[PDB]
């Protein structure tokens, strides 16, 4: 009876957020919660692994199909080396972020929307972000190499 | 009076001619009636919409060239499966039927646990709850609805027996025989065909 | 994301209703005995693990015997030469080997099961399962026990184990297992002696039963004397 | 039951869902009918494997006028059944011997005629357990279980004989001939393809 959909964040109307079908829908919430970044109980290294694999896999494609050597027969090798170089740059960015970002105490805790007190993400720490960066590097290079393999292997690739 | 035709329903009374020893027979004849109801109706409708006998309808769909049954249904301008695709396949239909009817029979008769969670005791031929989307049993009289169904059950089984023995005598089909009997009642009956010899004598 | 934790209340698509035992109270009137129910007639019981080893070889040899049977019935190729079809080279042929297959493993043209592709999938799937079955890797299903040949949780979706008598079903499987292993041994020895497939040997033995036996082929030396 | 897993049940094991067990004489009748059916289905199995004649046509080979054809029908026989020169198994000869032997056995099975043996053999018992079982297989084996085996074979073979008679009436081809046609191509050789052909009448 005259249902209103959009509600404040966790019922508190004094926080800078609103819960909408884009934010708090069950399908959206389940998808995001199942992504590796939001698996806070898992080791940061393995989350970084999957992240790197996914990211390094796709990021190669723009360099393959739109790079300077896209017309040449070496288009794929150039694009994959470009992707590997970008993975190395992003590893540098991750290393510097991990060195600088986690310098404060952050005395305030974290809870779920149900109100359950939970521990902080080990990813959100200097050494945890270092492990995540290493996982990113391994995953990104493996994903770039896999993209090269698939461009050389996949039947309907052109 | 209720059920004054001949004899009495299994729910109340005794058979005039049989002892009714086993209580499995009651629900057996309910299921047999319902199947016959669908069978007789099928034989009624097929030979109207297609003109083929129900007993030779099986020959249309065979493991080779089952495409004959495609588009046989009245209206239904799209065939069962597109022409030239040859996808009306006796084995495909048979397997789909085996799995669907076998699962339905297992659910009904307790070979497998019922998938649902709402009552539905095995062996009752009047479940009601899940099998009344329209809610006609609670609105109407349950007992007399059940008696009507039984009358239909026995009527349709007798009609099916008549259909099979007509098929054996005249070799033509139920509706074509009905039309021949209607057109010339004196000159199209069982005794007339007996005077012709039933097609063998 | 909030914690729902509702009640699934799902039932099996098929869940066999209680059917109990369909065997006599005597369970191994055949030669020998099931493990844990008497003394081994001839060979010494090597180890407690040997019962589970027998079960695994049995199930694998069942699957192998049925595979050789169906492959020779559907293609006519003997099982011992079916390996030569899918190779690092020309594994395209292995595709269309299933009678009635709506589609080929190898679509017409280049599209095809590669040996290395098939192999890499085979290692990654079968080895994973093999490890998960045994103490290797870990246990992804804690509710089941690694090292038990009869887990009977998710591995009996139809629930025949609980629907009937469990131990009679177990011995039934064991008897089928031993039968199929001995039949598999017969198949390999027949392949060695006659160089023709199992169903080919069967057909030769049923067309003229009196000839086309061990001793008939021995009269020709099994093509070696 | 545990032992009897077939659709129905054995008399004394319980009660059948359809036509439940009445008089014990019905159970005696079932066992004897089975026994003669096992013999009959086996005869219809072996005879046309030996010589190719369907059992429903094997009767007319012997006739009151001529019964030479039945002689030398058994495969592997060292000699003719009666002299090769003049076979003497005439239908009347067969009859006169067989009516006396079968009538004796029957009356002595049922005890309408005084038993010759009088070895304790009690008529109206399907399992005499006397000279009929010299091996005394029942003594070593488990008699309840063996009774169940006997009844399972009884019902199977009686059903097989019903199949033989109805296959004769539909296809008039012969039991093993019908088998060989079905093994040749079951998909295109079965009851329903013979129905499509019309069972030879339609
Ligand atoms: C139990 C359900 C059912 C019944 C009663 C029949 C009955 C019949 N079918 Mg059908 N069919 C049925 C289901 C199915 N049929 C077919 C496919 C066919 C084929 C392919 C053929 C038949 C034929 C026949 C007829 C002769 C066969 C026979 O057994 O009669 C024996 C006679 C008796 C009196 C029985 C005692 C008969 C009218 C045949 C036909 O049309 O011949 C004229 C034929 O060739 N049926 C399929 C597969 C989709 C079915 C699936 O359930
Ligand atoms: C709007 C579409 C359409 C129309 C006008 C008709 C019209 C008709 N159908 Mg058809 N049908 C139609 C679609 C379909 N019919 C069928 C299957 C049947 C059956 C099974 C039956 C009819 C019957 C009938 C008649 C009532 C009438 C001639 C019935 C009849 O009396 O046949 C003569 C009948 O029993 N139709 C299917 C399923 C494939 C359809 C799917 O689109
Ligand atoms: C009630 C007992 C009675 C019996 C047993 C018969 C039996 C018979 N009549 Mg008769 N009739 C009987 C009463 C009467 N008939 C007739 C008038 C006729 C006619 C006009 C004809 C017969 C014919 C027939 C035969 C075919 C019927 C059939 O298909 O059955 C078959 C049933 C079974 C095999 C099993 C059940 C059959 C021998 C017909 C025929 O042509 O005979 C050759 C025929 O044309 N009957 C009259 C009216 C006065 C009767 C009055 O009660
Ligand atoms: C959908 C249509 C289709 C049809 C009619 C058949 C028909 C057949 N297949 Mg094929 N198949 C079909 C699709 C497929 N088959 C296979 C893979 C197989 C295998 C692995 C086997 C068969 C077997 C068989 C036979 C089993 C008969 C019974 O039991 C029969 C000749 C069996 C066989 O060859 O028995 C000797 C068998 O073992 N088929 C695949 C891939 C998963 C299919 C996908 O579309
Ligand atoms: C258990 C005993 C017994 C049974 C069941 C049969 C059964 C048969 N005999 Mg055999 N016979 C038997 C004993 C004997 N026969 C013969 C000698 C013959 C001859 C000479 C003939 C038969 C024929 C027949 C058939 C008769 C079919 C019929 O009448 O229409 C169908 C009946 C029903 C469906 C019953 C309801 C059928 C296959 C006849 C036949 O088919 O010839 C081709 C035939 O001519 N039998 C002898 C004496 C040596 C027997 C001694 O006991
Ligand atoms: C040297 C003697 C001799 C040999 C080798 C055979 C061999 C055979 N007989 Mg014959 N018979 C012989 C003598 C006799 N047979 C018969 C009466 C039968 C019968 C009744 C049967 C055979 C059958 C058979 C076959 C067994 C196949 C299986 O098992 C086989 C061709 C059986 C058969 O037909 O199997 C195919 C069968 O049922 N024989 C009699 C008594 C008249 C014989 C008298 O000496
Ligand atoms: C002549 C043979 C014969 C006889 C005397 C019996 C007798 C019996 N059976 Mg057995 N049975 C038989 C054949 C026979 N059966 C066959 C062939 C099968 C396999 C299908 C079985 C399967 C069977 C089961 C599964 C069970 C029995 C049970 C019983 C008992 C129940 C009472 C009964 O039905 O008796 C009356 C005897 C009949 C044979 C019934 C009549 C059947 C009608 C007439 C249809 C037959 C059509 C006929 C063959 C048409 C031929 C036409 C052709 C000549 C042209 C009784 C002891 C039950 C029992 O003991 O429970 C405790 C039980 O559970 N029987
Ligand atoms: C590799 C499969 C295998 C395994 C692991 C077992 C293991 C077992 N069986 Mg089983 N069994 C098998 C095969 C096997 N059997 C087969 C095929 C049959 C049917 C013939 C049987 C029939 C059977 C019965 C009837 C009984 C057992 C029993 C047992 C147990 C006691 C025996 C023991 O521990 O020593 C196992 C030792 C061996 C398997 C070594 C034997 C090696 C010979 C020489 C065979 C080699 C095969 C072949 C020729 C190799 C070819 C090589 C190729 C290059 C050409 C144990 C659980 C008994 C039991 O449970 O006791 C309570 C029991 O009663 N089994
Ligand atoms: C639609 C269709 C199209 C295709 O082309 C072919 C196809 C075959 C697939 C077909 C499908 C058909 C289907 C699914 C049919 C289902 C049929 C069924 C279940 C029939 C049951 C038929 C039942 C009979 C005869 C009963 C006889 C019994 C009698 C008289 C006894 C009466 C009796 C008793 C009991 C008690 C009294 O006091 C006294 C008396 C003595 C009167
Ligand atoms: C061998 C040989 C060679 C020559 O060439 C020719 C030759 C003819 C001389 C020939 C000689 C053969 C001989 C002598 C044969 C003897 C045969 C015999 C004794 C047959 C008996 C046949 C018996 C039948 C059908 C029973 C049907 C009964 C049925 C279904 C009901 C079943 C039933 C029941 C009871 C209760 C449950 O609850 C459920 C259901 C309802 C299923």
């Amino acid at each position: 009876d005259k249902v209103q959909i959009v509600k404040p964040i966790n019922g508190d109307p004094f926080i800078g957020m609103l819960e909408t079908p884009v934010t708090s829908s069950p399908d959206v919430a389940n998808f995001l919660s199942n992504l590796p970044a939001y698996r806070t109980g898992v080791a940061p290294l393995l989350r970084g692994v999957e992240v790197g694999l996914a990211h390094g896999f796709f990021v190669t494609g723009p360099f393959i199909k739109l790079g300077p050597l896209r017309s040449t027969d070496a288009a794929e090798l150039a694009g994959c080396l470009s992707g590997a170089g970008l993975v190395l740059i992003l590893t540098a960015c991750l290393s510097i972020y991990g060195a600088t970002a986690f310098q404060r105490e952050e005395v305030v805790g974290l809870k779920t929307l149900s109100g359950r007190t939970i521990a902080k993400d080990p990813l959100q720490s200097s050494e945890g972000w270092a492990s995540f960066t290493s996982g990113w590097l391994v995953g990104g290079l493996s994903g770039v190499a896999w993209s090269y393999v698939l461009t050389q292997v996949l039947p309907y690739y052109s | 009076d209720i059920y004054p035709e001949f004899g009495t329903y299994p729910g109340g009374g005794e058979s005039p001619i049989i002892p009714f020893g086993s209580e499995k027979n009651a629900e057996r004849e309910v299921i047999h009636g319902r199947w016959a109801m669908l069978g007789v109706t099928g034989a009624w409708a097929a030979e109207n919409g297609t003109g083929i006998p129900w007993f030779t309808a099986g020959t249309l769909c065979t493991p080779d060239d089952c495409t004959a049954v495609a588009d046989k249904f009245p209206g239904a301008v799209a065939p069962l499966a597109p022409e030239g695709s040859g996808y009306p396949s006796f084995w495909n239909v048979l397997i789909i039927e085996i799995v669907l009817v076998g699962a339905a029979e297992a659910y009904r008769t307790g070979i497998s646990d019922s998938p649902f969670d709402d009552g539905l005791t095995v062996g009752d031929v009047n479940p009601g709850g899940r099998f009344d989307p329209l809610g006609l049993a609670e609105s109407g009289d349950l007992e007399e609805l059940k008696i009507k169904e039984l009358k239909h059950c026995r009527l349709s089984m007798f009609a099916w027996l008549g259909c099979i023995f007509q098929a054996l005598a005249t070799q033509e089909g139920p509706i074509a025989n009905w039309q021949s009997h209607v057109a010339d009642p004196v000159h199209s009956n069982v005794l007339t065909n007996a005077a012709k010899g039933f097609g063998f004598y | 994301r909030r914690t729902k934790a509702s009640v699934p209340a799902k039932r099996s698509a098929f869940k066999a209703n209680k059917f109990g035992s369909l065997a006599p109270p005597d369970l191994y009137p055949e030669f020998g005995t099931y493990p844990g129910g008497g003394e081994s007639p001839v060979i010494p019981f090597g180890s407690e693990k040997n019962a589970e080893r027998e079960i695994i070889h049995g199930r694998w040899a069942m699957l192998g015997v049925t595979g050789a049977w169906a492959a020779e019935n559907g293609t006519g190729i003997p099982w011992f030469t079916a390996g030569t079809l899918c190779t690092p080279d020309d594994c395209t042929a292995v595709a269309d080997k299933f009678p009635g297959a709506v589609a080929p493993l190898a679509p017409a043209g280049s599209g095809y099961p590669n040996f290395w592709a098939v192999l890499a999938i085979e290692i990654f799937l079968v080895g994973s399962a093999e490890c998960y079955r045994t103490g290797l890797f870990e246990n992804p299903f804690p509710e089941l026990t690694q090292g038990d040949v009869t887990p009977g949780g998710r591995f009996d979706p139809l629930g025949f184990a609980e629907a009937g008598d469990l131990e009679e079903l177990k011995i039934k499987e064991l008897k089928h297992s031993r039968l199929a292993m001995f039949a598999w041994l017969g198949c390999i020895m027949q392949a060695l002696a006659t160089q023709e497939g199992p169903i080919a040997n069967w057909t030769a033995h049923v067309a003229d039963p009196i000839h086309a036996n061990v001793l008939t082929n021995a009269a020709k030396g099994f093509k070696f004397y």
